[PDB]
């Protein structure tokens, strides 16, 4: 492309800024220098100039040459070249006719007052619905003074004095605590704090103040002294400070808007506020999209910080399965919990009907089983259990504080007279279900039923989404389908696995000996399988 | 010994520019070259003759054309442009260097010559044949084995 | 930090303490479904909104990745939010009243 | 106790668009239809003490909760949209824009006839009760036409708005029983105001510039 | 194809409290276009004959297609209709009490309820009373214990042109809370229409009527059911 | 990388990085730690944090 | 039995097949019969059409430990290949398999004394670069990198040798006149406003300072100059803003500064760098490097790209 095509491109994308680059004279010669040749005698000017200012008694006679003083050349070696912009000026719009409010966030989280004089305070928001007519301001002038009202922002005030004399030095140890070393927009410490600066709450948005420009920094922007203990922040990029450079100076008195407050702990710039008297509105192009941050060690879950600082969600993967057309969900947590006990139950009836005398001269009622039994150590997992195979196992040591053995007893020592007696009248006797089953079908059946509504609770809620034009999912998280990429992919078509080349179907491993392997040890017969069926299919024929 | 990865060694050429041949060398021993000339002539030496249709080669190999020319970067020059038993056979060190003179993330498992490889291989070619690239050596001892 | 900012109103779960039985049946509370658990570990990801209303014991929520709890007496009235994803910690006997609630009311 | 908790009188009278508009559906409209907005915004403000302490342009975003709103969003929607909408129409009527604002149409929309139609049908093709609007996409820099839900605002995705019109029946079920596109074409024609968009728009560039930088020859 | 139904009321003073005006331009100018809408699009289509009603779950696809919506508000403008008897309200007299007894507690508390959610809808939308005798088409949908007593009525909010159809409740009952519906006549004090609605316009017979259609629906349902146990058992 | 001036912006070839000079210039490296984020990190991660 | 039964992955089937093959008649022992029919039962997972899937279970066992006793159970789990879940109502975490694990620091019971003892034996993390995070316009098409500027690119220059709030704007009757905007911008008037200020005279006065009070009258010791009632005091001041004062800096924001350039015998600009922060004070200085070019040279790479270690810049061709 042209060369003027790419400076624009550059200019717009990248953020490139012809800058200064002062020099030393060994440099300044070295760049005008190198530019003709090598050995060979400098025919250009400058070149000459720049081979004579090698010496400090030439430099030092060039300076008075031209009658300048000693801090007079160091001052014109760090001068702006290039075309410089006109001095801009201040066009008023209008009269500006303001009215001090109370802040509406005024009482902080934490800080109780008196209902009735906030309600007097808060009344003065109603006022500010209505409208002035600006052109006939003028007219309606009056010098006199001693006529004012402002008892509402007066309280507003009396309540103020009390709250910074109240939590002052609350605010400066936490200042000291958390925040190490100063920067423009902390809280000012030390020898930096005077007494009469108003702090954080007095501020709020929408109010017009005027300040001095304190610092200038090339990433982040200006920053405007407003007379509080908190600086103000004015977000200015990097590539607009080479004109904005020639129209904002450091100490500089300005007049500013505050736009947005925020909090002081999560955001480094608590107070962003915009340009009024030096109106630059057409010189910056390049703005941030969220305010920053402190990314501190306390806080552990990104998801808490992005709720905190209202920025989107963390994306994840696209499933491709609908939440509709989906199975429901019928298992319950508690069904572990209740089957592992009833068969611990079962097993210990089981184990005192085997071995009567130690059941006997103990009351059934209360068992003292183990009195070492910790809920701490309840979970023991060993993978030393090596009697089939190499696998890891588990043991769970169960309390029988809990174990329901009362109507446990009756049951097993109904259903054994029962079961024998079935036995020797020749038939055989198959319990159908226990009541512990029963009390875990009822569990799977109210967790079923609570899925059921819920899904019944989607089914209405998708329509009406739909229809209204609401997300039907949470913006921000869904949004990459495959754009997180270059994962290797296990299918064969994305190139990240191998496709036959001159028939090369050959796999690696993948070894289907292995399993061979345990098919052929029990069954090698090669046999035609007659019978096949699943296990519900068994059980469905078997009932019937 | 020489290992198994691919050199990108710049062979001299008497005319035009300087033609970018890089070997890909295997377990056993194979050899398959991919060379450059003025234009893209993206040819290798596997074959008898001096063009083996490295498209064709690529085409084969069961790869999409569209994903052939989305995958590989800088498509324009590439839509311009109109052995399993011991090549593909890499060795468990061949797969190591090719991911590393590469920028692919294949897991170390794999021990066969995928697609993707000959893809970035010309894409890195093409890449040097511009600017956009380094020479190997091969007297360097990381690229030599020690049985 | 001295945090101002409980997870009541980080993660957008309502919570109403000590409710009056008027309003109780003014929504319907008695007209709802039963659920009922002992001391378990639910994850569950949310699809609509819900408004549980907590009648024997207590039930600590643990938001995703989150090492901080929030805890409900049995007397709350709690709105769990939609695309809300936690796990339910429960300790003893637990007994609610829940109404699953579509886009408005 | 309550913020926000005035009408805000428009800035013409109540009689100025008689013509076009009966004074009496003005005072329908702001007198019951908004001021019942504001009073229940004020009784739900008065109960939560943290959404009374931001800003309109902040409450909004704040209850909007990403798709999931909380039981004030549609109330401080209304009352900001109602705002809006009395300010978007000037006494008078509104025949072409001015040098801004008629570029900008021209460069994005190509000219103001298409505009114009494109708005038509915007309007036109909603269903149900809502507002239509011209708004200024911050990182895209361009104008666009958006439709919207009952009380959804373009402030929820953080555009700045110029002219919308409220599509919900209340408003022109008196004068124009049923056709809804008379009413547009008054409104398009008569009673659209392109001094406050201009105003709007300048106001704006104080957020999204539009325009090319002045690039050093170096 | 579908064409405009005549109210079954004379529509003049058949309702003091509704304006002729109002009947006129509510059903005489907005039902004749949303069913003209709707004749206009459908022909040709597949559906240039299919029910309504039938035309309507097809076009619902959770993307609406293009004419779901004029379908719907047809079907759901002629319910109405129905709703509304000449000289009308009182009590529900026959079953459906005894199911409004059990479901929600007495008719004064069906009443508020009713009346409730009819008020609390924003923007345009319809208010329904219906039978919950659904049945979802994936995964463990059907119930263990089936009991009676788990078809319930009621109480259904909706968005513009949604009717409970799309997810297959039984509608009885619905109130056109759609503003063209009361303005003209209440000039936006809603809550008024609502009432005068619920007292003097409803007869309850017609709901009952389509009470016990809906009961027999069900039953033909499971029976239904019942025959395919029989086929994969014997 | 920086450059001020004496240094072409149009690269010599359309696909690469190549920029030549047309006159005597320097070529300055700001020094900083690069770091490889991937689009998880980018969401919460971003400038002057 | 069970009468809801969920809708798991894991398909079990029967089969059932003849010991020996058709036509062939093994010999039969006198002590043990033969098997004329056998069954068996096979655990197989769904598989899907677009790859095969094999049922990766895991078999473990597990004991019941109450009144010194023990149970024979064996549990078996069909895991799948990625421990993600497409939700978290499907999630695996309510199982425990091996204890060997100990990372998972985050498993800590809150109500033991363990949780709270973890906020003190886990110390402030410093492992993170602990610096600016500064994002990259140039890759912003590509990949975006980040750079984390930090104490050591950067150094301070030590030597280097009314306010507040006013008020709140009210609503405007008017609102076809432009005063919304408080002050125009020169170069953009041109668009938003037409050319009546210049066709006509504009007052002489700049700053008009009217302050209303809440029963909504205007009050000001002068009618229209400009004083100003600060907040604090209530006490009318004047701003004073101009001062007759002007303020300049030799060095400029974004200069480029080289060695031994000497602008002060005191203090030398060290780090050969670019100014960065511009304070009443100070200076701030960011490390930088220069290399020179002869012309001819080729430079690899774009303007604001990431140049790691061991990396080419500059390529020169010499004889
Ligand atoms: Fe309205």
């Amino acid at each position: 492309e042209s060369e003027e095509e790419a400076r624009r491109k550059n200019w717009v994308d990248r953020g490139w800024a012809p800058w200064e680059e002062i020099l030393s004279p060994e440099a300044n010669f070295a760049r005008k220098s190198l530019n003709e040749g090598e050995e060979v005698a400098l025919q250009s000017p400058e070149a000459i100039e720049a081979f004579k200012m090698l010496s400090p008694n030439y430099r030092k006679k060039k300076i008075s040459d031209m009658g300048i003083t000693e801090d007079e050349y160091y001052a014109k070696q760090f001068e702006i070249k290039g075309e410089i912009p006109e001095p801009l000026s201040t066009m008023w719009a209008g009269p500006l006719v303001v009215r001090h409010v109370p802040p509406r966030d005024w009482p902080p989280r934490g800080w109780e007052v008196d209902k009735k004089e906030l309600e007097f305070i808060r009344e003065t928001h109603k006022l500010q619905s209505v409208r002035v007519d600006y052109d006939k301001v003028e007219e309606m002038v009056k010098m006199e003074t001693d006529d004012m009202g402002l008892d509402r922002y007066k309280m507003f005030l009396k309540q103020y004095n009390e709250w910074v004399a109240a939590n002052k030095d609350r605010l400066e140890k936490e200042s000291y605590k958390y925040d190490q070393d100063y920067y423009p927009g902390r809280r000012k410490r030390g020898k930096d704090y005077q007494d009469g600066m108003y702090e954080l709450p007095f501020y709020y948005p929408g109010q017009i103040c005027a300040g001095k420009v304190t610092a200038i920094h090339l990433y982040q922007g200006a920053f405007v002294d407003i007379g509080g203990v908190h600086d103000g922040w004015v977000p200015i990029k990097r590539n607009d400070w080479y004109w904005i450079r020639h129209h904002i100076k450091v100490g500089m008195h300005v007049i500013v808007e505050i736009l947005a407050k925020r909090d002081p702990y999560r955001f480094r710039f608590p107070i962003e506020m915009r340009f009024i008297d030096p109106n630059i509105d057409h010189l910056i192009f390049n703005r941030f999209d969220f305010a920053p941050i402190f990314h501190r060690d306390e806080d552990t879950n990104l998801d808490e910080l992005r709720r905190d600082c209202g920025r989107q969600p963390l994306p994840r993967k696209d499933p491709g399965v609908k939440v509709e057309e989906e199975p429901l969900l019928s298992n319950h947590p508690y069904v572990d919990k209740l089957w592992q006990i009833h068969n611990a139950e079962q097993m210990i009836l089981d184990d005192m009907e085997a071995n009567p005398v130690k059941y006997k001269g103990k009351n059934l009622t209360e068992l003292t089983d183990d009195e070492d039994f910790d809920e701490e150590n309840r979970i023991e997992y060993s993978k030393a259990y090596y009697k089939k195979a190499l696998l890891p196992k588990m043991i769970t040591k169960v309390s029988v504080k809990e174990l329901d053995l009362e109507a446990a007893f009756a049951e097993r020592q109904h259903h054994n007279k029962l079961r024998m007696e079935a036995q020797e009248r020749g038939e055989v006797y198959k319990i159908p279900k226990l009541r512990r089953n029963i009390e875990m079908d009822e569990y799977d059946f109210i967790h079923w039923r609570r899925s059921l509504e819920e899904r019944e609770a989607m089914l209405r809620d998708i329509s009406c989404r739909r229809a209204l034009g609401l997300p039907l999912e949470e913006p921000g998280r869904y949004v990459d389908p495959s754009a997180f990429g270059k994962d290797q992919y296990d299918p064969d078509s994305p190139l990240y696995r191998y496709d036959y080349w001159g028939e090369p179907k050959n796999s690696e491993k993948s070894k289907q000996e292995r399993m061979t392997d345990v098919h052929n040890k029990s069954i090698v017969g090669k046999g035609t399988v007659w019978y096949e069926m699943a296990y519900e299919d068994a059980v469905k024929e078997r009932m019937q | 010994l020489q290992s198994p990865g691919i050199y990108y060694r710049s062979e001299l050429d008497h005319n035009g520019i300087s033609v970018y041949t890089g070997t890909i060398i295997s377990d056993w021993g194979g050899r398959s070259e991919l060379e450059i000339d003025r234009k893209a002539r993206i040819w290798a030496r596997v074959s008898r003759k001096q063009k083996i249709s490295i498209l064709v080669l690529s085409s084969a190999m069961g790869l999409n054309l569209r994903e052939i020319l989305e995958n590989v970067c800088y498509p324009e020059i590439f839509l311009s442009f109109l052995f399993f038993q011991q090549r593909c056979e890499l060795g468990r060190i061949g797969r190591r260097n090719m991911n590393r003179r590469l920028n692919l993330d294949i897991p170390q498992n794999n021990t066969f010559l995928l697609p993707r490889d000959i893809l970035a291989a010309a894409d890195h070619l093409i890449g040097l044949k511009f600017g956009m690239g380094a020479l190997d050596d091969m007297n360097h001892l990381k690229n030599k084995r020690i049985r | 930090m001295r945090t101002e900012k409980p997870l009541e109103e980080l993660y957008n779960v309502r919570v109403e303490r000590n409710v009056t039985k008027d309003r109780l049946m003014e929504l319907g509370v008695p007209r709802w479904s039963m659920w009922k658990t002992g001391k378990c570990k639910l994850p569950w990801d949310w699809h609509v909104d819900q408004l549980v209303y907590i009648e024997e014991g207590e039930v600590r929520v643990v938001p995703e990745g989150s090492q901080r709890f929030m805890q409900f007496v049995a007397g709350d009235l709690v709105r769990y939010p939609k695309w809300f994803e936690a796990d339910l910690y429960f300790n003893d006997f637990y007994q609610e009243r829940y109404s699953f609630r579509a886009y408005g009311d | 106790v309550f913020a926000y908790y005035g009408l805000k009188t428009p800035p013409y009278k109540l009689d100025a668009l008689e013509p076009y508009m009966s004074q009496k559906m003005l005072e329908v409209h702001w007198g019951e239809h908004h001021r019942s907005y504001v009073e229940a915004l004020n009784k739900q403000l008065e109960k939560n003490d943290i959404l009374y302490g931001c800003t309109m342009e902040e409450l909004i975003k704040v209850t909007y909760n990403n798709g999931n709103p909380l039981p004030e969003f549609s109330d401080a929607a209304q009352v900001w949209n109602h705002d809006f909408f009395w300010e978007s129409m000037q006494p008078g009527g509104g025949d072409m824009p001015k040098l801004g604002l008629l570029q900008q149409i021209e460069k994005d929309f190509g000219s103001f006839t298409n505009f114009r139609e494109k708005f038509t049908e915007a309007a036109l093709a909603l269903f149900g009760s809502g507002w239509i609007w011209l708004v200024l996409k911050r990182e895209e820099k361009r104008l666009a036409i958006v439709k919207t839900s009952n009380a959804v605002n373009p402030l929820v995705w953080n555009d700045i708005p110029l002219i919308g019109l409220d599509l919900w029946e209340h408003a022109y079920y008196l004068d124009y029983k049923n056709d809804k596109a008379k009413y547009v074409n008054v409104f398009m024609n008569h009673l659209v105001s392109w001094d406050a968009a201009l105003g709007r728009m300048a106001r704006a560039q104080a957020f999204v510039n539009l325009g090319e930088p002045k690039i050093p020859v170096a | 194809k579908f064409e405009l139904m005549p109210p079954p009321y004379p529509m003049n003073a058949l309702e003091p409290h509704m304006s002729h005006t109002t009947f006129e331009y509510h059903w005489g100018k907005h039902h004749r276009a949303y069913v003209d809408n709707l004749n206009k699009q459908i022909d040709g289509t597949e559906l240039d004959g299919m029910t309504l009603e039938d035309i309507i779950l097809i076009t619902y696809n959770g993307d609406l297609l293009p004419p779901f919506n004029n379908a719907a508000q047809a079907w759901n403008h002629q319910f109405f209709w129905e709703s509304m008897k000449p000289s009308g309200g009182g009590k529900p007299s026959g079953e459906l009490l005894q199911l409004i007894n059990r479901d929600f507690g007495s008719f004064e508390a069906f009443v508020k309820e009713f009346k409730a959610a009819a008020a609390t809808q924003f923007g345009s939308g319809w208010a329904w009373l219906a039978y919950k005798a659904n049945r979802l088409n994936v995964g463990n949908t059907s119930n263990p214990h089936p009991t009676d007593e788990d078809k319930k009525l009621v109480v259904v909010k909706t968005p513009n042109a949604v009717n409970p159809l799309v997810w297959d409740y039984s509608p009885l009952l619905t109130i056109d809370v759609w503003e063209h519906a009361y303005y003209l006549d209440f000039r936006n004090r809603r809550p008024d229409y609502i009432s005068i609605f619920m007292e003097k316009l409803v007869s309850w017979e017609a709901v009952s009527s389509r009470l016990e259609v809906a009961k027999a629906k069900a039953a033909e349902r499971e029976e239904e059911e019942e025959r395919k146990k029989r086929e994969k058992e014997e | 990388m920086h450059w001020s001036t004496d240094v072409y912006h149009a690269p010599e070839f359309t696909y690469g990085n190549v920029h030549l000079l047309p006159k005597t210039s320097h070529l300055w490296i700001l020094l900083g730690r690069p770091c490889r984020s991937s689009l998880v990190y980018l969401s919460i991660h971003k400038d002057q944090d | 039995p069970d009468p809801l039964q969920e809708r798991d992955n894991v398909q079990l089937r029967i089969v059932n097949y003849i010991l020996y093959g058709n036509g062939k008649p093994i010999r039969g022992i006198s002590d043990t019969s033969i098997q004329l029919v056998r069954t068996c039962l096979v655990l197989n997972w769904n598989q899907d059409k677009k790859s095969s899937s094999c049922e990766e279970a895991r078999a473990s066992f597990v004991e019941i430990r109450t009144n010194g006793l023990i149970r024979h159970f064996l549990r078996i789990n069909l895991v799948k290949s990625p421990i993600s879940y497409i939700g978290k109502r499907n999630d695996p975490s309510g199982s425990g398999l091996l204890s060997d694990n100990g990372s998972d620091c985050t498993n800590i019971n809150p109500f033991s004394s363990i949780y709270s003892y973890s906020k003190a034996k886990i110390q402030q993390s410093i492992n993170q670069p602990q610096g600016t995070i500064h994002t990259l316009l140039n890759r912003n098409k590509e990949c975006q990198s980040l750079i984390i500027l930090s104490a050591a690119n950067c150094s301070r220059m030590g030597p280097f040798k009314s306010l507040g709030p006013l008020g709140t704007s009210l609503p405007i009757e008017n609102f076809y006149s432009s005063y919304h905007l408080i002050t125009h911008n020169q170069i953009l008037v041109t668009n938003y406003l037409q050319l009546d200020n210049l066709k006509q005279t504009f007052q002489v006065i700049k700053f008009k300072y009217y302050l209303m009070d809440e029963n909504g009258k205007i009050f000001n010791p002068d009618p229209c100059r400009n004083i100003i009632l600060n907040p604090f005091n209530l006490n009318w001041y004047f701003l004073h803003h101009n001062y007759c004062e002007e303020t300049s800096k030799i060095i400029s924001l974004g200069q480029f500064i080289c060695e031994n350039v000497c602008i002060a015998k005191n203090g030398p600009p060290l780090k050969s760098g670019q100014v960065i922060l511009v304070q009443v004070d100070s200076i701030v200085i960011r490390s930088a490097k220069p290399y020179l070019a002869t012309p001819g040279a080729t430079v690899h790479g774009h303007y604001g790209e990431t140049l790691y270690e061991g990396d080419t810049l500059v390529t020169f061709i010499y004889e």
